[PDB]
RNA sequence: UGGAGAGUUUGAUCCUGGCUCAGGACGAACGCUGGCGGCGUGCUUAACACAUGCAAGUCGAACGGAAAGGUCUCUUCGGAGAUACUCGAGUGGCGAACGGGUGAGUAACACGUGGGUGAUCUGCCCUGCACUUCGGGAUAAGCCUGGGAAACUGGGUCUAAUACCGGAUAGGACCACGGGAUGCAUGUCUUGUGGUGGAAAGCGCUUUAGCGGUGUGGGAUGAGCCCGCGGCCUAUCAGCUUGUUGGUGGGGUGACGGCCUACCAAGGCGACGACGGGUAGCCGGCCUGAGAGGGUGUCCGGCCACACUGGGACUGAGAUACGGCCCAGACUCCUACGGGAGGCAGCAGUGGGGAAUAUUGCACAAUGGGCGCAAGCCUGAUGCAGCGACGCCGCGUGGGGGAUGACGGCCUUCGGGUUGUAAACCUCUUUCACCAUCGACGAAGGUCCGGGUUCUCUCGGAUUGACGGUAGGUGGAGAAGAAGCACCGGCCAACUACGUGCCAGCAGCCGCGGUAAUACGUAGGGUGCGAGCGUUGUCCGGAAUUACUGGGCGUAAAGAGCUCGUAGGUGGUUUGUCGCGUUGUUCGUGAAAUCUCACGGCUUAACUGUGAGCGUGCGGGCGAUACGGGCAGACUAGAGU
């Protein structure tokens, strides 16, 4: 059959993508907590770090560029409304 | 990609061919994007006509001919015209 | 297939002689069978049937092929009967018969079958071959000097040559000026009854 | 450019009106019979269960390496040496989502046709512009081990990369503020500033071998989503709906969206048939028909759905993921009883069901496909072959003379008639079969060698075809090897004898057979067709018996018992306008094949190629206003007071 190689590589890729997406999720929830507190001080760079992480994930190919852009816009507007 | 290929549409022992511009992910005798010529390998040498401006259009826009179609384009001079080589007619 | 049977019976049923030649007449009346002397009912279907029979057995065509010839004729522009006659006349063995190279129709058919002719230098051996305008018909050059073909070399005077084909000198060759018009060429039948037969 | 009727209700008639027949067709089956070739075609039933073999790999020009062959090679004289072409296993890239099958489900934007996407994505391919810069930690493989019956799996060391990870710079990412274009409301496109960010990979070289990598602008391609219109039966299914209908803020997606969520409002669909039930893949097409229609969706082509049954996700440019993964279930198998394996609706094939449907064939020679710089390697796609008269087409079983009215058969009014130019006999030619021999086109190609440096070009050389020693050609002897089936009362062409004697039997209808049967069985004769001919089954026709073309309701079937009135349908005379209907023209589209007309090519034809039609339609633009309709008026003849 010799699709066992594909079976193994798919598992490795699944693990890498899962790790990356989980890291982005934690970054986003941290920023959401910062914005909910509304100090406007630490959120000002948590936004930068989170957007940088989203862009890095998009360049790595774990997510799609449009998804990265959507999340970046949503978070930036959330900051602007506070 | 996009290919310029030969589709067999004759009978059981007289392989007539049409020179069709088709996507590679398509069966041999499938719906072609555009037929631009024909090829009959049974006449005096054979019978060959290409549109010679639609062929130029497809070659310029990016279609990759298969190897027999490349042979026909070299015979008819369209491939030499497109690439920029001296002999534009060689039939 | 072919009929390959007594032609005199087949002429006696249809009340018309279709052969001529040495066996032109049987020298007797037309009771085609044991009850052949009966004065029988004459239907409208019978006339059409026997006319199409005459058309088929004048040329030795089979019903399935005559049927196709009918669609060709009715589907051709113009008229219908003359087109049917033209199609039935353009058959190559018929051309051989009409060019004065044959004692009858059957033996002309056999000469065509055994491949004794070339049209455009092409060896043909199908009786139902259709000749065309500007067709030359040539006898196979390695087939001449044979008895049944040279017996027709000197007897080329009695039966008239129609005015659409033409024969030439000792090299017996045929030229077709244009397609015939059988309606003015030797109709022993009315073509208007075949049409009516093929409508029911 | 094309339209045929007949039988049967009566003592007879004319109507009405059913029933039946004469035609065509088939993915067919069965009965009798059977020579050949060409081109097509073959599980319609159990989406039933499947033994066996094959249907997807490739790259050493990404990498560590050295199980195999070949090596210079030492030397064992039976073992050594990755440095070395080459290469099993392995990491990595790409492919595996195409191609192939089946039609179970589905009445639905599934399909067909026309649009929209300012609401979207798109690997490889083309092309413009930029860049290709620093580092780092591992592990597969190997080696040593552990567990297990197996299937597999744990650990320790050990090594790379175009594998992985972190940085620098890089606008089509984001936020805010502005300009310039355009419009179809969201807006879209292009620009300026400020603030945040986002990559890359090297390998090879007989010396201009060559392959590569990343970000972006623009093409091409493919795809997603939304909408108008169109194509079944059923009201003896009349009330359906609560994420339901709409809004706001969030979430989610490649993308708009109740797609999801919290809150708010109380809507939405329905007699133009909602909701429900039955059946079904849809179309180009195929059959029939004068046409309009009716039936149908099989070969071929397009789209959809599915892959033992149900659910789910992952990887990826892209997944119903047939020969991938996870779970549950049924089934088959292995087991040391702890646990494991499998999925022919791929090709061929087996059992079963059935009236019924094929070989466990050959080749990658041609075309298409995947990987590779290439040579190459893979391809049950495909190209062919085998089998079945299953179908369409074509050709044979001889030809020219010859009343012995041979012989005989049969009938006879016993005189003759018929089979019947038919035979005998005379003569002639051998298409196909038979024998021998030569032998292809499909290959202006695929390979290595030479001019050409390469690119491009011939040159010439070998060599390469499964089909195939086939088609075809040539030559040889000989009428030599080759006809059957159905029917004969009318429809409907085709008649007598014998036997039988309401019996045996026939029959589509109405009828035929009870002692002289053209209707039963046989014989002679005849008719039709012919490698076929009949029967059964199904569809159209005839059937103007669902009537749009193209019918009816006094008495033949058919006016509701009568009225009022809702939706609907229809509407008097006249003026102006719009241009929805209508009509003219042009552009786009209506794939190819099939169909029609003309040629062209296979010896003809079937078959095949080309060109023009057709494609009745739909969308865009530009004209016309007679009629219909809308809008704004007028009038009194209809209607009312
Ligand atoms: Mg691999
Ligand atoms: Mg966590
Ligand atoms: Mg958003
Ligand atoms: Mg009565
Ligand atoms: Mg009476
Ligand atoms: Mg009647
Ligand atoms: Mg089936
Ligand atoms: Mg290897
Ligand atoms: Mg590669
Ligand atoms: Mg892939
Ligand atoms: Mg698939
Ligand atoms: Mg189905
Ligand atoms: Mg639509
Ligand atoms: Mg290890
Ligand atoms: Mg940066
Ligand atoms: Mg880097
Ligand atoms: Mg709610
Ligand atoms: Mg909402
Ligand atoms: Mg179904
Ligand atoms: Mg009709
Ligand atoms: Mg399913
Ligand atoms: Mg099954
Ligand atoms: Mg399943
Ligand atoms: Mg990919
Ligand atoms: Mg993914
Ligand atoms: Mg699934
Ligand atoms: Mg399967
Ligand atoms: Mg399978
Ligand atoms: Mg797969
Ligand atoms: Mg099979
Ligand atoms: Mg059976
Ligand atoms: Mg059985
Ligand atoms: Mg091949
Ligand atoms: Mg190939
Ligand atoms: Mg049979
Ligand atoms: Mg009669
Ligand atoms: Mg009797
Ligand atoms: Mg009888
Ligand atoms: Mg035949
Ligand atoms: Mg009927
Ligand atoms: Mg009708
Ligand atoms: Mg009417
Ligand atoms: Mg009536
Ligand atoms: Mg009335
Ligand atoms: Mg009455
Ligand atoms: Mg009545
Ligand atoms: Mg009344
Ligand atoms: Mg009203
Ligand atoms: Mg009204
Ligand atoms: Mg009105
Ligand atoms: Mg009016
Ligand atoms: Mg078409
Ligand atoms: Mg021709
Ligand atoms: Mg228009
Ligand atoms: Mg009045």
């Amino acid at each position: 059959k010799s699709q066992q190689k594909r079976n193994r590589t798919n598992e490795r890729a699944r693990l890498r993508n899962k790790a990356v997406k989980s890291s982005l999720r934690t970054a986003v929830r941290a920023f959401r907590e910062a914005a909910h507190a509304g100090d406007k001080a630490k959120a000002a760079e948590l936004l930068a770090s989170t957007n940088r992480k989203l862009d890095k994930a998009a360049s790595k190919g774990v997510i799609h560029k449009n998804q990265a852009a959507n999340k970046k816009s949503a978070l930036a507007q959330a900051l602007n409304k506070l | 990609a996009v290919k310029i290929k030969l589709t067999r549409l004759g009978k059981i022992r007289n392989p007539q061919y049409r020179v069709a511009v088709a996507d590679a992910r398509t069966r041999r005798d499938g719906r072609a994007i555009e037929v631009i010529g024909r090829y009959h390998p049974k006449e005096e040498p054979s019978l060959i006509e290409i549109n010679s401006e639609r062929a130029q259009y497809w070659l310029s826009v990016g279609a990759q001919p298969t190897e027999p179609v490349l042979k026909l384009l070299k015979i008819t001079g369209d491939w030499q015209k497109f690439k920029g080589l001296p002999g534009a007619q060689g039939r | 297939a072919r009929y390959t049977g007594p032609v005199t019976r087949k002429s006696r049923r249809l009340r018309t002689d279709l052969v001529g030649g040495d066996q032109a007449f049987e020298k007797r009346p037309y009771p085609p069978g044991q009850h052949g002397r009966a004065r029988i009912k004459e239907s409208e279907y019978l006339l059409q049937l026997q006319e199409k029979q005459k058309a088929r057995f004048t040329y030795g065509v089979m019903e399935k092929q005559f049927r196709r010839y009918y669609e060709e004729a009715v589907r051709q522009p113009g008229k219908t009967g003359e087109e049917l006659l033209k199609i039935l006349e353009s058959r190559l063995d018929n051309v051989i018969y009409r060019a004065g190279l044959a004692r009858t129709r059957r033996m002309a058919r056999q000469l065509v079958s055994h491949g004794h002719f070339n049209v455009n230098g092409v060896h043909v051996n199908v009786p139902s071959y259709r000749v065309s305008q500007y067709d030359i018909v040539d006898v196979r050059d390695k087939s001449l000097n044979t008895v049944p073909f040279q017996i027709a070399r000197e007897t080329a005077g009695e039966r008239p040559i129609p005015s659409w084909l033409q024969v030439v000198g000792e090299r017996q060759r045929v030229l077709i000026h244009q397609l015939p018009e059988r309606a003015q060429i030797d109709v022993p039948l009315t073509e208007q009854l075949i049409v009516e037969y093929y409508s029911k």
